[PDB]
Formats: C-alpha cells, sequence, structure tokens
C-alpha cells in the first residue's frame, strides 16, 4: 500500500526545472560563503554575521532538497526507515531555519529603523550569539522531537497522505511557527512603509523622494514573502480539507520546486541591495 | 611645551598721579589669551585686565593695557596711594598656565580656605577651600603657589564639568585634587611633600564655559615644612 | 582686534574671517563677512568660489545607508570671488571695508546671508570604538580655484574652515512651568494628586536644576521610590523622526507618601556631561576639532508657521515618577507608575 | 591641510 512515482522522460524534465534552480542557489550561496570567509572586515557588526548565519542555513538544505528530489523522484529507491524519515527531518530543519534566520535579520533591521539609538545598546556580541544559538536550537529540537515523538504509526494517530510517517498535529505545528513569524515578518515591512509614506506626505505639506526609493526594494521584498510562502502553506492547508486530489498532489510537487525557488531568490535580493556586499563582490 | 613669559621691569620707581606702564614678552604666540592681574602686599591678588584687552568688572578705568604680537603692555594714567602693589600677568591658550616673575611698583559670592601648618620631610597635608555662592559644576576651581618673594606658579586645576583634573609638571602624582559636590567644596591632598614646595596657596575660581581668567580669589593659607 | 585666518597648502588661496561664531536671532542672524587674497598671476583662467555648506551627516546613517538610508546635505550657497561680475550688489561691511584696506589690493569679498529657517549647529556623542570623522550638522565655509573641466588639481589646494551657529539666551524669564495631575486607580476612591515645578524657566549650563514636588495622596497607597530625571530629546525631523529618549540628570529618593498624607519638598539635579561620557547618541554644541564641548543648548522656534524645521531639534524636559508598591504573590511584583514631565530651554547667556 | 591662524587689523 504506496504510492508510485515513475515516468521515462517526464520526471526528467519536471526535474530539469529543480536541477537548474538549485544548482544556481548552491552556486551562489557558496560565492557569498567565500566572499564572506575570505576577508574577515565582515566581523565588525553583528548584521553580516547573522546574514552569513542565513547563508550556511539556506546552503545546506539547498542539496538535501535536490538529492531527495532527484533521489524519490526516479523510483523511490531509498527505503530504509532512517534514510527517509531522518534526511526529511534534515531538509525541513534546514528550511525553517532559513525562514526563522529570516525573521531575525527581519527584527534586527526592524528594531534598528524603530530604536537606532538604542539598537546598539541592545544588539551586543555576547547577547545577539545567545539569541542566534537559541533560535537554532528551537530549529533543532523542532526537528528532532516530531522523529523522535508524535507519529500516526509510533502512536495512535491518522497518518498523512502528503507525508508519510509525520502526524497532523505537527502539520499544523510546523505551519503555525512559520505563519507566526511570517505576520510578524510583513507587518514589519508594513510598518515600515507606512511610516515612510506618511512622513512623505508631511515633506510636502510642511514644505515624496526617499519613500519610492525605499519602496523600490520594499515591495519586491515583499512580492518574494507572499509569492513563496502564501502559495505553499496556502496550498498545505488544503490537506484539513477531505479533498484529496491526486491532480492536486501533482501541483503540489509542481509547487515543490518553489521552496528552492524561495530557497534561490531570497539570497539574490537580501544580497544585491547590500551596497557593502556590492562593492565586496566587485573588489573581491 | 612650555610657555616662559618674561615681564619687564623687574621694579619701577614713578612718582604719584603720574603715567607708567609695565611690559611682558612671551616665549610662543599666546593668541590674546593672557590676563593682568594686581597683588597688594599680604592680601590675595585681584584680577585687572582679561582678554587681554577688557577691563573686569569693578576696576576703575584709569588703569588699561594693549597687546603687540607677543609684547602685552599694561598701562596706568595715575599713580594714587591705591596703586602701588606688585602687578602680575599670566597666559592661559594652553595648558600649562605660567606666569610671569612680575614687576613691584611702588609711589616713593566669596571663598573660604583653611588646612595648612607645618610639615615634615616626607608627609602629608590637606588644603580644602569651600566654595560659597558659586556653584561647582558651573565653576572651575585652580590651586596656585606663592612662594615668598616670588611669582605665583599654577598648581593644579579641577574642572568638574568636564571630569578632568590637570596638574603642574614639578608636581605629577605628588598631590590630588578632587572636589565635594555635595558640599560644594574642593579639598588638595599634598602627599609627600618636598623641601622645595614651599609656599602659601591660593585657590581661585573661573568661569567653567568660557574662561575669562581667575575672578574670585580665595584668601588661602600658608604652609611650611620643617625637619 | 585681530582675524582669523586660513592659507591653502599651496600659499596662494587664503580666507580671512572677523569672527568664526555667528548668532542666529530670530528676527535675523549675522552675516558671514570675509575676503580672500591670492596671487591671480599664478593662474590666468582660473576662478575662486567660496561656499557655505551645511550637513547633516552621518548620525549613524552609515549604519543603513547599505540597503536602507543615504547621507544628505542641507542648504548650500555658492559665490563667485576673483570677477566683480555683478558690480552691482556691494553692501560691504565695516570690518571688510577696513580689512581691505589693512591688505590693500587683490583682496575680494564676501557676504552671506543664511536663511533663518536653518538649524543650530550640534554634534552627536562620538562613541569611543567609532572614532570617526564626527557627526551631526555642521556648516563650513570652504574655497576651491575653478573654471576649469577637471576638478582633481585643485580640490587637495582647496581650503575649509569650520563655523558654527549658535543660539544664546533671551534673557527674558517666562511663566513658571507647572505640571499637575490627579490619579484614579480605578481601585480606590481616593485619588492622588502631583504637582511640580521648576524654580525658573530658562537655566544656564552647569547651574543646579531645582524641582519643587508636591504630592498628596489620599488613598491607603504609599509610594516606594520617587523617580527625578530629564533627558535630553532631540527631534531628527524630516527623517525616521526618531526623537530618542536618552536621560542626562538622575535622582534616586527612597522617601515614601504615607496614606492620606503629604510630602513636600525640593530636589537638586545638576546635568553634567563628565558621567555620561560612556553615552553614546548625545547631542552636544558645536565641535570645532577633537576638542570637546559641552552639551547640547536646547534650539528655540518661532511661534508663526512653526514648520518642521530641517536639521536636530533639541528640548530638555525633566520628569517626576512616583511608582507604586503592590504586593503580589507576598512581597512586591509592583507594575504602576504616575509621572509628569516639566519642559525647559537650557542655553548659554549673551557675553557682553 | 595647513592651520588656522590669526593677524591684526588696526582701529
Ligand atoms: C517542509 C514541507 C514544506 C512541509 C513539511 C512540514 C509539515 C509538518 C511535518 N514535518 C516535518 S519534517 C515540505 C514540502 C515538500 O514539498 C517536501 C518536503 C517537506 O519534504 C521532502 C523534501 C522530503 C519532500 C520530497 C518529495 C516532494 C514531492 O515533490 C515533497 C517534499
Amino acid at each position: 500500500e504506496c504510492f508510485m512515482v515513475l515516468n521515462p522522460s517526464q520526471q526528467l524534465a519536471i526535474a530539469v526545472l529543480s536541477l537548474t534552480l538549485g544548482t544556481f542557489t548552491v552556486l551562489e550561496n557558496l560565492l557569498v560563503l567565500c566572499v564572506i570567509l575570505h576577508s574577515r572586515s565582515l566581523r565588525c557588526r553583528p548584521s553580516y554575521h547573522f546574514i552569513g548565519s542565513l547563508a550556511v542555513a539556506d546552503l545546506l538544505g539547498s542539496v538535501i532538497f535536490v538529492y531527495s528530489f532527484i533521489d524519490f523522484h526516479v523510483f523511490h529507491r531509498k527505503d530504509s526507515r532512517n534514510v527517509f524519515l531522518f534526511k526529511l527531518g534534515g531538509v525541513t530543519a534546514s528550511f525553517t531555519a532559513s525562514v526563522g534566520s529570516l525573521f531575525l535579520i527581519a527584527i534586527d533591521r526592524y528594531i534598528s529603523i524603530h530604536r537606532p539609538l538604542a539598537y546598539k545598546r541592545i544588539v551586543t556580541r555576547p547577547k545577539a550569539v545567545v539569541a542566534f544559538c537559541l533560535m537554532w536550537t528551537i530549529a533543532i529540537v523542532i526537528a528532532v522531537l516530531p522523529l523522535l515523538g508524535w507519529n500516526c504509526e509510533k502512536l495512535q494517530s491518522v497518518c498523512s497522505d502528503i507525508f508519510p510517517h509525520i502526524d497532523k498535529t505537527y502539520l499544523m505545528f510546523w505551519i503555525g511557527v512559520v505563519s507566526v513569524l511570517l505576520l510578524f515578518i510583513v507587518y514589519a515591512y508594513m510598518y515600515i512603509l507606512w511610516k515612510a509614506h506618511s512622513h512623505a506626505v508631511r515633506m510636502i505639506q510642511r514644505g515624496a523622494r526617499m519613500d519610492i526609493e525605499l519602496a523600490k526594494t520594499l515591495v519586491l521584498i515583499l512580492v518574494v514573502l507572499i509569492i513563496c510562502w502564501g502559495p505553499l502553506l496556502a496550498i498545505m492547508v488544503y490537506d484539513v480539507f477531505g479533498k484529496m486530489n491526486k491532480l492536486i498532489k501533482t501541483v503540489f510537487a509542481f509547487c515543490s520546486m518553489l521552496c528552492l525557488l524561495n530557497s534561490t531568490v531570497n539570497p539574490i535580493i537580501y544580497a544585491l541591495r547590500s551596497k557593502d556586499l556590492r562593492h565586496a563582490f566587485r573588489s573581491m | 611645551s612650555d610657555i616662559q613669559m618674561t615681564q619687564s621691569p623687574s621694579s619701577l620707581s614713578a612718582s604719584v598721579g603720574d603715567r607708567v606702564t609695565i611690559t611682558c614678552r612671551a616665549s610662543q604666540s599666546v593668541s590674546s589669551a593672557v590676563a593682568w592681574y594686581q597683588q597688594k602686599p599680604g592680601k590675595a591678588p585681584k584680577l585687572l585686565i582679561y582678554s587681554a584687552s577688557s577691563l573686569y568688572s569693578g576696576v576703575p578705568s584709569r588703569f588699561s593695557g594693549s597687546r603687540s604680537g607677543t609684547d602685552f603692555t599694561l598701562t596706568i594714567s595715575s599713580l594714587q596711594p591705591e596703586d602701588f602693589a606688585t602687578y602680575y600677568c599670566q597666559q592661559y591658550k594652553y595648558v600649562p598656565v605660567t606666569f610671569g616673575q612680575g614687576t613691584k611698583v611702588e609711589i616713593k559670592v566669596q571663598l573660604v580656605e583653611s588646612g595648612g601648618g607645618l610639615v615634615q620631610p616626607g608627609g602629608s597635608l590637606r588644603l580644602s577651600c569651600a566654595a560659597s555662592g558659586f556653584n561647582v559644576y558651573s565653576s572651575s576651581i585652580h590651586w596656585v603657589r606663592q612662594a615668598p618673594g616670588k611669582g605665583l606658579e599654577w598648581v593644579a586645576s579641577i574642572s568638574s564639568y568636564y571630569g578632568y583634573t590637570y596638574y603642574a609638571d614639578s608636581v605629577k602624582g605628588r598631590f590630588t585634587i578632587s572636589a565635594d559636590t555635595s558640599k560644594n567644596t574642593a579639598y588638595l591632598q599634598m602627599n609627600s611633600l618636598r623641601a622645595e614646595d614651599t609656599a602659601v596657596y591660593y585657590c581661585a575660581r573661573s568661569r567653567q564655559f568660557w574662561y575669562s581668567g581667575l575672578d574670585y580669589w580665595g584668601q588661602g593659607t600658608l604652609v611650611t615644612v620643617s625637619s | 582686534t585681530r582675524v582669523f585666518k586660513k592659507a591653502s597648502p599651496n600659499g596662494k588661496l587664503t580666507v580671512y574671517l572677523g569672527k568664526r561664531d555667528f548668532v542666529d536671532h530670530i528676527d535675523l542672524v549675522d552675516p558671514v563677512d570675509g575676503v580672500v587674497l591670492v596671487d591671480p598671476e599664478y593662474l590666468k583662467e582660473r576662478r575662486v568660489y567660496v561656499t557655505l555648506t551645511c550637513a547633516f551627516r552621518y548620525g549613524r546613517e552609515d549604519l543603513d545607508v547599505l540597503g536602507l538610508t543615504f547621507r544628505k546635505d542641507l542648504f548650500v550657497a555658492n559665490v563667485q570671488s576673483f570677477p566683480p561680475a555683478p558690480e552691482d550688489k556691494k553692501p560691504l561691511t565695516r570690518l571688510q571695508e577696513r580689512l581691505i584696506k589693512k591688505l590693500g589690493e587683490h583682496a575680494y569679498p564676501f557676504t552671506f546671508e543664511i536663511p533663518p529657517n536653518l538649524p543650530c549647529s550640534v554634534t552627536l556623542q562620538p562613541g569611543p570604538e567609532d572614532t570617526g570623522k564626527a557627526c551631526g550638522v555642521d556648516y563650513e565655509v570652504k574655497a576651491f580655484c575653478a573654471e576649469n573641466l577637471e576638478e582633481k588639481i585643485h580640490k587637495r589646494n582647496s581650503v575649509r574652515l569650520v563655523i558654527r551657529k549658535v543660539q544664546y539666551a533671551p534673557e527674558r524669564p517666562g511663566p513658571q512651568p507647572t505640571a499637575e495631575t490627579t490619579r484614579q486607580f480605578l481601585m480606590s476612591d481616593k485619588p492622588l494628586h502631583l504637582e511640580a515645578s521648576l524654580d525658573k524657566e530658562i537655566y544656564y549650563h552647569g547651574e543646579p536644576i531645582s524641582v519643587n514636588v508636591h504630592v498628596t495622596n489620599n488613598t491607603n497607597k504609599t509610594v516606594k521610590k520617587i523617580k527625578i530625571s530629564v533627558r535630553q530629546y532631540a527631534d531628527i525631523c524630516l527623517f525616521n523622526t526618531a526623537q530618542y529618549k536618552c536621560p542626562v540628570a538622575m535622582e534616586e529618593a527612597d522617601d515614601t507618601v504615607a496614606p492620606s498624607s503629604t510630602f513636600c519638598k525640593v530636589y537638586t539635579l545638576t546635568p553634567f556631561l563628565a558621567n555620561n561620557r560612556e553615552k553614546r547618541g548625545l547631542a552636544l554644541d558645536g565641535k570645532l576639532k577633537h576638542e570637546d564641548t559641552n552639551l547640547a543648548s536646547s534650539t528655540l522656534l518661532r511661534e508663526g508657521a512653526n514648520r518642521e524645521i530641517l536639521g536636530i531639534i533639541v528640548s530638555y524636559k525633566v520628569k517626576v515618577k512616583l511608582v507604586v508598591s503592590r504586593g503580589g504573590l507576598l512581597g512586591d511584583l509592583a507594575s504602576s507608575d504616575v509621572a509628569v514631565e516639566l519642559p525647559f530651554t537650557l542655553m548659554h547667556p549673551k557675553p557682553k | 591641510s595647513c592651520t588656522t591662524a590669526s593677524s591684526s587689523l588696526a582701529k
């Protein structure tokens, strides 16, 4: 009683997109990481430390995601309990850690734009290190406990058609932990844009120009935010509904590589807009 | 470096009611940051001319002063019995403050100070002057020597608003100065007094913002050392 | 009477100014008057340009320039000096005329009239780790050789002088600043009334601040602690407008007010920069060089349009804060506070 | 670079 995956050239075609995109993103993250490690001048201020944490988080799970694609999506050759359960745990941990690092960077820049003088006092190397470590420990535990804890097979529960041996309870836990942080991030950006435009009106009122410049990246980064997490979460939440369409399964497989599209686009939109990073890449 | 300032003549005799002038020279350019002081014998000195030109409020208009390059001169219109004294001149454009030897002319809102007496070699002493009517954060407090028969020499400076204290070269580490802002008092602790440093010590007040000389002058106390 | 001077390392371009300090009243600001002296035999066709530049530089901008913000520049005015091209405007100045007659020929003057709406000079307190080229709003008079295609040669030999605009006291004492409040906690029928005042309105730097505090507490609730402090908050407006709440003077009073009782006394807190050395981002008066200067003098505005002034505005306000004590889960765990704030202006007096 | 100096002026 399983579900088959098989196509001579069609699986090749559906792979092509994910393969190319993953190769591009792993190359881009490697280029960013080698530049980061090349110069110690990046060690000054903790923002790019957390950016590098995000970069390594994205890089670590890209390979796992592409390997899972080329393994599951040929015959599902891998069959041992661990080789699939803990591997999917690892890739899920990678994606969750990446989005959590986004949340950390977002809250850092939010409080810097909200408390510019108090940002330096609040954000110190020991405090930042502690918060960083405890974020990733949350990532590790939220990865490991479902594997060592609840399951429709480990305990009496209902099994998932989307993923093999994970109970819906953490299909809700993960969606909640990502959704709360996503909503907070979008709200922070919306507040930033609202403040920018609400002062743009005041320059003309008292007696614009900066609001458009800030929006030029804000609108696009929100577009990425929605256009990637929104679709996958929205498709996932149809699992609670008793629709159960295998055509919807195929569409979900289609959007599975949209996650790696996220892992590809996020570094670009987070690296290009950095003047420090751009001229560093021009030089080194 | 250190600015050496030489005053001429050493002494002068002038009749009553006539013109008189006293000159001085500065080794290095000081740029109008010089002050002229008057000193009746026994009594503490008082300020005459600040900013190299202006007359401190209350001084008679019969006094005047002018500058040229580094040669700075003071002019008195007439000599009255209130005039004969010793006149001094000091520069403050760079720390340390250095006074001149001075000239002895002959015809032919307060402060308290205490803590003086006899010292033994290697001993310590507490000079203390308390401020009345002028604040400790709005005024800097300075301590200055007067060895018997020779001109004043700057000793120490305390500025509470800025948190910095300055000491004279010959007395590095020898003593310590500190201000009690609660009681609005200034304490200066000689420790291990030498045999050379024998003088009567005077503490004076200056405006912490826009320094304009040592306006209110403390009476001071005499101290001596014997073995 | 002596006159400042700043010469180019080349030695051709020298600039003379009467005073380096300019005061701005409400009605009008003192003009920036100066002269420039050269030897035009050295340059057959290069011109002489003198400019007044106002800049709101850094102020933690560079921490966000790499993606978010940028460093802006305020009012900038230019004048040519080598040719008397207009030849019609020549109000001249007594100082200018005297100094020109002193120098003689080849001394060409210049006059700038600052627009009043511009702000006063102020420098943000530099953190010891930054140890850079300072920050804040600065004014500068800077002169170039001009009238050429390439600007590389004269850039090194151009001259620049720092000038900072300051405001002095208005010598006119106003109405006594008083803050009165009555607090009902919605738990008791007996309120607490807090009335605080200052001794006078405009204070001089270094003069102790005396606060008259009166508390009448009609309910059984007491006060555990009396919190007394002033913050130096500056509105960095036409910007993120992140008005920073940084205290400068601290006063702890553990005195307690009994139920249905009165407490009546005077506290003395003095603000000074020696204790706030470790602080960062604090506004302070105009800086000429790395040499230090006192706390930022409060900037006063005209009550007309009251438009959002470009640049930094600093205003001083001192709080009195009563904290009550609630014992939850046995002792402590109180989380209530009632505070009022008294505004005042702190600035130097006019020298005579 | 150089440095700021000053000079005279007859009154
Ligand atoms: C993380 C996420 C978004 C949802 C899981 C989180 C929900 C709670 C349960 N927790 C856990 S762990 C997710 C989405 C996926 O599309 C896939 C995922 C995981 O796993 C791999 C990479 C093993 C699949 C390989 C085969 C793909 C078919 O084309 C589907 C791939």
